[PDB]
């Protein structure tokens, strides 16, 4: 087997340094914050996503493998991806919407 | 047009006329029935074949011919006729050659002397070089100056040793995924138990570009030519129907041949892990039914079209377009925790409604309030039925547990609430509540969910206009078909 | 229809930083060239008499753009490039965009330093453009319920060939074309000293704040 | 890694077609420039660095949602691909099969020669232009992509490419990019290079046909 | 399975379907009737069926010469003007013959057997006349459609002797056009030359290989284009004709289904009386729910001329034990 | 009748053109064998390509502002029952589903809180209180809140070892068809320095020729089509190895002869020939009668097409020979699919 975040070509800079955080500016970037729920989504634009607390299970459509992150994990969301993902505590990250 | 029909079933149909060996009652029907029903058989074929029929006048012919009657069983099998133009083929100049280690060493997951690593990669610029056949013959080191130890090989020792030693260190590992995954051997497969000799190539070792000399030791009608080329994994040639058709004249089993590597492949996902060209026997005329893709194996593991697509490089499952314009749609504002919300309000104010026969509640706070016995927190939802004039309906039933609930802070919102509801008497009037705190926070993350859906959009109306100038796709390209 | 302006300086004005050599192949070349043969497409047709940012807008389609599209954009943008700069350029801002600059970037070298990236980056022919925000979609939700003064951000944004922030309905204030003609006779590959350049001794940054006022306008009169 | 590959041909070759000026720019900084960005790329992902170079520009396509890398390797090809696309003595006509396989693709090299400037003219921005050949379809192609992007993005294999980034001739021909694609047509196009990748394409996509027995 | 069924099962499994569903069936084609002056209207409630126990039993109404009979009863809606001018009595519907259970009807005192009835089963077939290649739709109320290929295709549908239209110009008439035949048939140039109840469904699903969900009860126009590519397979040659007197292409009516068939007209009858009543009522004012707008005559004397006349309904052959039980197992092709 | 499922194949004396165009029957002019080749019919036929190996098969307050407790959503909401105590009385059709512009209320108050936020609802309400909407069906149905024993009803009204396959692109490419073919239908038929196979290096881009990848052969018909003119003095009829060192010095041990160097082991040995222009008793693709044989020996052949040849071993695929006389009709094109009982 492959791992999933592969497969999909989520890159996932887990544990950021301040230094790649300011430089991305995260600071400035929206926030969402989610409590525990299941979002459907299919990605229309790359996001990039600084998770400030808790954590999220992705799950791609028909897929049975979860990929998890975590605080501190700086997730890159393909456009056109389709994953429903599932919170099961508090959580609250940063986002950026990033187009070509 | 017979002709014409004849390309058709050729190029469409994969027809060849494969030559049939027929037992001599057979040719015997497939020649008389040419003649009539119960004619007396004229054509000297079929009087051969009706005088064939027994095996005593076949021995009688075998003397007579001389030909041994196991070299006559061969001989039945003979191709039938119109034997191919001999191969006329011929090498593009020499044959000049630079021992390079692999691109994709180390193998995923080994680690190894990044420095040693560093100083292997340095010989993948020396692809860079030009060659000149006018420059090859001048400086041409040959004889005693050419044996190894004159050879600056260095960065492929290196690369040898990290080799013998990932070996060393994995062989058993893979013999027993081997053994694991692979149930029954076949030809792209590990070579493996008594099988094996030590000193077989590894996968890792073999790079698209290079150079085998290999025997061809099997062929299959519909997958092509596979060759030892030294490794615990055939190489295999992509020849597929009727171009055998051909290829079957000069492609023999046991022949050796000179192959280029032109992909390797996982071999856990792909039936074949080692794609190969013939370099010297080249029929690259005569392979006419391409590969679309390379086969894979769909595994006791593999669950979801997607993920095995994407672990292969096949295009998605087309879709119906669906006829909307993914820029022109709404934006979804609507969180998806506020229902989650919704029901944290109303258990509240369920709590608050029996707080307000207070009786029951003497002695303790709200936040010290615990679940009942027998709560099940292993599911959230419960489902049964409901009743009102004579007809059912479905129930859904939403637990909610207690240590959710803001309680503290509710409870003050409703005194304060009851309070100016009793103003509210004083001033004659009705006392609407516009909001509770628990609205006013689904309102939040609802701003929160449109504030994403907004951005989103917005991203997406720039990545269209840069798109559309460059002409990227839209959207994914194998996603949508319209039938 | 439409007619080549000349750029507001005289062609000697900014010698030794673009040479007279590049404005006069830029402007009397390519903006020229630009400009004519989006005279020759929108003559007879529903395009001619707007204005060229309605013909931009227009011609845009929402996507899948009309071939009037290239000429007019290009046309704009490069009449927006000549009016962002001036001979004795740079230096720093002042007022209300220095102090957007502040908010939306923290200080004016930051500001400078990713307008220095963003046209370092934008791969190909295009432009890099500081906008002001202000944008409405047409979705039927883009509406914001208690809109915030934070909202309406100045954005360093870089668009591919003749895109530009127009066509989002933001409005641009100050734009670097990064096409190689702007610079490849002066800079040749050294795109980056063309910006340093730009940034250092060109920008108008007086027309870039009188861009940020009618912005202001335009977005006020919402 | 990959090395700065050179052009065959010495950078005064091309002169006066292409000025030892415009070469030295365009390979000694520009494609230099690509190919060091791409080694600095490569040096940390060892999965892109596995792959061949045609696998490396296909996975960073990312089935167009191009990865970061995808520029720099793709830009390294593209001019690899372009100096052997042109020589010294670029002659006015293919011969053999590069001009049997024109004349019943396009109907003439007249025709070839119209679509290819056509391509060349109406590319806008930043580009390249394509001979290639199609892989499902066993024929001729002229395509035109702009910035980075190449046929092998859709397996498609191509056979001779003409660069339209003004880069490689603003130096020499300014705006007036239709008179280097003329000069590019007529004094610089490698026939003898469109033959040896044809030959090439030919292991992989048989453009002959069958001899069917009766 | 692994063992003789019961020989009367065959009817008792019958009657039970009868009473299981055709009571529902029936009472739901039951419409709302209306007066002549659209003021006033009358329902009933088929979610209200039942059917009382008979309160004569078997050995009684044998004796005094009698039907051996359970009653409907339903509740009927009747709005004789806006507002509470409504009153929804129980209104006894009618005496349905009960089945005893070796599989016979008491009726006027004496024991009748329902026997079974065989007919071509509905779906499609095709003939080759005299080559006159001939397809022909049966529906299940015996309705026949004919399509028909003599030479050279040019596909005729034909309604009657002097009536014969191109299949192009059927399916004009039915709201298909030439780009829907060229998308939705096989052959679409052949075509551009020229220039059924549940059981239908599935045999005509099953026998053309089409795939119209089973809620698509009637004839398609899409069906009668499928017909036509079939025929003109079997032109080429590309199937073959259907020989209809084989066993293999024959359905059997059982009691249920004539008990249900006479529930139809029974109910048909119903909506007559309750029109002729509610005309009466709307001239002569007369009396709202006496019982209601109802009389028993309609299912009474339906199912009492059903089993008296209809030539599938006959004397049980008391002859011997063994005669009992053969002649509720008769199939017969009459009727 | 075709007695398996299977493709059907005619190696010769069948027509190759349909006795009536648009027609899949084809005239025999002379007597042949149609073989029924075995295959398992059934797809995803974007993941399912030839040759995969498939292994897989009450309170006051609320008398005023129950509408707190109300909600809509996008294409939903919920309504307390107490019938709401806001005093609008609701109604629902006895099945639970709605129709266009059905009543589901009658009686203004809010009957939901004022979200800020309203995305755009396919769910229209309209003026006693109505629902309608743009196949799709709306439904009730309840949904009640429990906690610590405490109940509370809202209606919901809301809008609702296995075997390889081998695959046809067919008379038109979205009608593509398969067989799988396992050990069902495939069998083996019974038994009948020093040079070694390996790597000899990667091959160099040979700049004469103008591919990054080397063009190392040319076939007799690219020697004609794409043989440049001044190349021809280096089309050498035997293979000529060289070696670059990492220093680009160039290495031929013996120039006159094969020699070449394999990677693992370092040492110069021979290629098994020059490699210049200069066998198994039975062919692929033959088809077999029954009781045929290659030898006196025991294992006479089945009757079927020869997938696979090896060694000292071959793999059948089963067929089954039907013969067939003059002016016999054959119902399919080649390839065709036949199921089992098929004319
Ligand atoms: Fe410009
Ligand atoms: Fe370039």
């Amino acid at each position: 087997q492959t791992p999933l975040e592969e497969l999909y070509n989520v890159k996932v800079e887990r544990k950021v340094s301040q230094r790649r955080l300011d430089e991305l500016g995260v600071s400035r970037w929206s926030v969402w914050k989610t409590g525990k729920c299941k979002l459907p989504w299919d990605w229309q634009v790359d996001q990039l996503v600084y998770i400030e607390e808790g954590e999220v299970r992705v799950v791609p459509e028909g897929s049975k493998r979860f990929m998890q992150f975590l605080a501190g994990d700086l997730v890159r969301y393909p456009k056109w991806l389709e994953a429903d993902l599932f919170f099961n505590a508090p959580y609250s990250e940063r986002y950026c919407f990033k187009a070509y | 047009t017979e002709d014409e029909a004849r390309r058709r079933n050729w190029i469409e149909r994969g027809w060849a006329p494969w030559e049939e060996i027929l037992t001599p009652e057979a040719d015997f029907a497939r020649k008389s029935l040419n003649e009539g029903e119960e004619v007396p058989l004229q054509s000297p074929e079929a009087i051969e074949a009706f005088k064939m029929l027994r095996p005593s006048y076949r021995k009688k012919k075998i003397k007579e011919m001389g030909i041994t009657e196991d070299e006559w069983y061969a001989k039945q099998f003979e191709i039938r006729g119109d034997k191919p133009p001999p191969l006329d083929t011929s090498w593009a100049g020499p044959l000049v050659v630079r021992q390079i280690p692999p691109r994709d060493w180390p193998p995923k997951g080994w680690e190894v002397d990044r420095k040693e690593l560093e100083f292997i990669r340095e010989a993948h610029k020396l692809m860079a070089e030009r060659v000149w056949l006018e420059d090859l013959d001048k400086d041409l080191k040959v004889g005693e100056d050419a044996t190894v130890d004159k050879m600056c090989l260095e960065r492929f020792k290196v690369f040898l040793k990290q080799y013998n030693e990932w070996v060393e260190a994995n062989k058993d590992r893979l013999e027993e995924d081997s053994y694991k995954y692979d149930q029954d051997f076949y030809p792209g497969r590990r070579i493996r138990g008594k099988d094996y000799k030590e000193g077989m190539y590894e996968l890792p070792f073999y790079y698209p570009g290079m150079i085998c000399e290999g025997t061809v030791t099997t062929l299959h009608l519909y997958q092509g030519a596979f060759v030892d080329i030294g490794g615990v994994h055939e190489g295999w040639v992509p020849i597929k129907g009727n171009d055998w058709f051909w290829i079957r004249h000069f492609i023999r089993v046991g022949m050796h041949v000179i192959v280029e590597i032109t992909a390797k492949r996982d071999p856990y996902r792909f039936r074949f892990p080692l794609e190969l060209r013939f370099v010297h026997p080249n029929i690259d005329h005569m392979i006419f039914n391409k590969f679309d893709f390379p086969p894979i194996f769909h595994r006791d593991g593999d669950t979801n079209p997607d993920e095995i697509r994407r672990d292969c490089g096949r295009p998605p499952e087309p879709r119906k377009d669906p006829g909307s314009k993914p820029e022109e749609e709404g934006l979804l504002s609507d969180h998806p925790y506020v229902d989650k919300l919704w029901q944290l309000h109303v258990a509240e104010q369920m709590i608050l409604d029996d707080y307000e026969n207070p009786e029951k509640y003497k002695g303790k706070k709200l936040s010290e309030l615990s679940d009942d016995e027998g709560f099940d927190e292993r599911k959230e939802i419960e489902h049964g039925e409901a009743y009102y004039k004579k007809t059912k309906l479905p129930k859904v039933i939403l637990k909610t547990s207690v240590k959710e609930l803001d309680l503290e802070a509710a409870l003050i919102e409703r005194k304060y609430h009851n309070k100016l509801m009793m103003e509210a008497k004083a001033r004659g009037e009705g006392y609407k509540i516009e909001k509770l705190r628990r609205n006013i926070e689904m309102d939040e993350y609802d701003s929160l969910h449109w504030r994403r859906s907004l951005e989103e959009r917005e991203a997406l109306l720039r990545d269209i206009s840069s798109r559309q100038a460059l002409g990227l796709p839209l959207e994914e390209p194998g996603r949508y078909k319209p039938g | 229809g439409f007619e080549l302006k000349p750029p507001p300086y005289p062609l000697d004005a900014l010698e030794p930083h673009m040479s007279r050599e590049t404005l006069d192949y830029h402007w009397g070349k390519h903006h020229k060239t630009y400009v004519e043969n989006l005279n020759k497409q929108i003559v007879g047709t529903d395009l001619d008499g707007l204005s060229l940012e309605e013909v931009v807008l227009l011609s845009y389609n929402r996507g899948n753009m009309l071939p009037a599209f290239n000429n007019a954009a290009q046309a704009w943008n490069h009449e927006f490039f000549w009016e962002s700069i001036q001979p004795g350029g740079g230096g720093k801002p002042s007022g209300d965009l220095l102090r957007l600059i502040e908010r939306d970037f923290g200080s004016f070298s930051d500001f400078v330093e990713r307008f220095k990236a963003a046209a370092a980056s934008n791969f190909g022919s295009g432009w890099t453009w500081l906008a002001y925000k202000a944008n409405r979609l047409d979705v039927a939700n883009a509406v914001n319920p208690l809109p915030k003064e934070e909202d309406k951000k100045l954005v360093i944004v870089k668009t591919p060939n003749a895109v530009n922030p127009l066509v989002w309905d933001y409005s641009p204030l100050l734009t670097i074309d990064t096409w190689e003609h702007a610079y490849y006779l002066d800079f040749e590959n050294r795109r980056i000293e063309y910006i340093n350049t730009f940034m250092e001794k060109l920008v108008s940054w007086e027309t870039v704040s009188t861009r940020l006022e009618s912005a202001m306008a335009r977005a006020a009169q919402r | 890694y990959y090395g700065l590959k050179t052009p065959p041909y010495p950078l005064d070759a091309l002169e006066p077609y292409m000025s030892r000026r415009t070469l030295e720019v365009h390979w000694g900084k520009h494609h230099r420039g690509y190919v060091d960005n791409l080694n600095k790329q490569l040096g940390k992902d060892d999965k892109l660095y596995g792959y061949t170079m045609e696998e490396l520009i296909k996975a960073t396509y990312n089935n167009g949602n191009p990865l970061p890398e995808f520029n720099n390797a793709a830009q390294v090809y593209n001019h690899d691909f372009f100096w052997e696309s042109m020589q010294p003595g670029g002659g006015d006509m293919p011969q053999k099969g590069v001009l049997e396989q024109i004349e019943k693709d396009f109907g003439s090299f007249t025709n070839f020669r119209e679509k290819f400037t056509n391509a060349a003219l109406t590319q806008f921005g930043s580009g390249w232009v394509w001979l290639v050949l199609k892989r499902e379809e066993r024929r001729l192609e002229v395509v035109k992509t702009s910035n980075a992007i190449n046929p092998l993005v859709w397996d498609d294999i191509p056979i001779i490419s003409l660069d339209v980034w003004e880069h490689s001739y603003y130096l020499d021909y300014k705006n007036e990019r239709g008179k280097y694609i003329n000069t590019f047509l007529n004094h610089l196009v490698s026939w003898n290079a469109a033959m040896s990748r044809m030959a090439r394409a030919e292991a992989f996509v048989n453009l002959g046909e069958p001899n069917i027995p009766i | 399975t692994s063992t003789i069924p019961g020989f009367n099962q065959i009817q008792f499994e019958g009657f039970y379907r009868f009473i299981d569903q055709g009571l529902i069936e029936e009472l739901s084609k039951f419409p709302k009737i209306e007066d002549i002056d659209h003021e006033i209207e009358f329902q009933l409630f088929v979610e209200t069926y039942q059917l009382v126990e008979p309160l004569i039993k078997e050995r009684d109404a044998v004796y005094e010469s009698l039907t051996y009979s359970s009653e409907l009863y339903v509740s009927a809606g009747l709005i004789w003007k806006t507002n509470r001018n409504m009153q929804e009595q129980r209104i006894f519907i009618g005496n349905i013959p009960l089945m005893n259970s070796l599989g016979t009807s008491i009726v006027n005192g004496i024991y009748r057997v329902v026997i079974n009835q065989i007919l071509q089963s509905p779906g499609i077939y095709y003939q080759s006349e005299l080559s006159v290649y001939t397809g022909t739709i049966i529906s299940d109320w015996g309705g026949r459609l004919e399509l028909e290929i003599d030479k050279k295709a040019r596909i005729w549908a034909r309604v009657s002797r002097k009536q014969k239209i191109s299949i192009l110009v059927l399916s004009s008439a039915m709201g298909s056009n030439l780009r829907e035949i060229l998308e939705n048939v096989c052959y679409p140039e052949i075509f551009l030359s020229f220039l059924l109840g549940r059981i239908g469904r599935r045999n005509i699903n099953w026998r053309l290989n089409l795939n119209i969900p089973q809620n698509n009860i009637f004839l398609l126009p899409r069906d009668i284009l499928a017909a036509a590519d079939h025929l003109i397979g079997m032109k080429f040659g590309m199937g073959t004709l259907d020989d209809m007197n084989h066993l293999k292409n024959k359905r059997i009516r059982s009691v249920a289904d004539l008990l249900q068939d006479q529930l139809g007209l029974a109910l048909a009858r119903l909506e007559n009386v309750v029109k002729g009543t509610i005309g009466g009522a709307i001239r002569h004012k007369l009396i709202p729910t006496p019982q209601n707008l109802v009389t028993s005559t309609p299912l009474t004397t339906t199912y009492e001329s059903f089993f008296g006349l209809h030539p599938l309904s006959q004397v049980l052959d008391r002859t011997n034990p063994l005669t009992q039980i053969v002649h509720g197992r008769k199939l017969s092709y009459l009727g | 009748y075709s007695d398996s499922e299977g493709e059907m194949h005619w190696s010769t004396d069948v027509s190759h053109a349909p006795e009536f165009t648009y027609s899949n029957v084809h005239l025999l002019p002379k007597t042949s064998h149609l073989w029924i080749l075995s295959g398992g019919s059934c797809i995803l036929f974007s993941i399912h390509k030839d040759q995969d190996q498939m292994n897989i098969p009450y309170s006051a307050i609320f008398h005023e502002n129950s509408d707190l407790l109300a909600k809509r959503r996008r294409n939903r909401f919920l309504i307390p029952f107490q019938i709401p105590h806001s005093g609008i009385s609701v109604e629902i059709p006895i099945n639970g589903i709605f129709r266009r512009n059905s009543i589901f209320a009658f009686f203004l108050a809010t009957l939901f809180p004022k979200d800020l936020f309203r995305e755009k609802d396919n769910i229209q309400l309209r003026v006693c209180l109505v629902l309608n909407w743009d196949l799709e069906e709306v439904r009730a149905f309840f949904v009640e809140v429990n906690t610590k024993g405490l109940i509370r009803d809202f209606i919901r009204i809301g809008l609702v070892n296995h075997g390889t396959i081998r695959m046809f692109l067919n008379r038109n490419k979205e009608s593509q068809s398969l067989l799988i073919l396992s050990s069902s239908n495939c069998f083996r038929i019974g038994p009948f320095i020093k040079n070694s196979s390996g790597p000899l290096g990667t091959a160099i881009q040979i700049s004469n020729f103008y591919s990054f990848l080397p063009l190392l052969t040319y076939n007799q018909i690219s020697v004609i089509k794409y043989l440049q003119l001044d190349n021809f003095k280096y089309i050498f009829q035997v293979i000529h190895s060289y070696l670059i060192d990492e220093n680009g010095r160039i290495f031929n041990l013996d120039p006159y002869s094969n020699l070449v160097l394999n990677p693992f082991k370092l040492n110069w040995y021979f290629l098994h020939q020059n490699y210049n222009n200069n066998s198994t008793i039975i062919s692929l693709g033959q088809f077999f009668c029954e009781n045929v044989c290659i030898a006196k020996k025991e294992p006479y052949l089945k009757s079927g097409q020869v997938l696979i040849v090896q060694r000292d071993s071959v793999v059948i695929r089963s067929a089954k020979p039907y013969l067939a006389t003059p002016g016999a009709k054959v119902h399919g094109h080649y390839r065709e699919i036949l199921y089992e009982g098929d004319t």
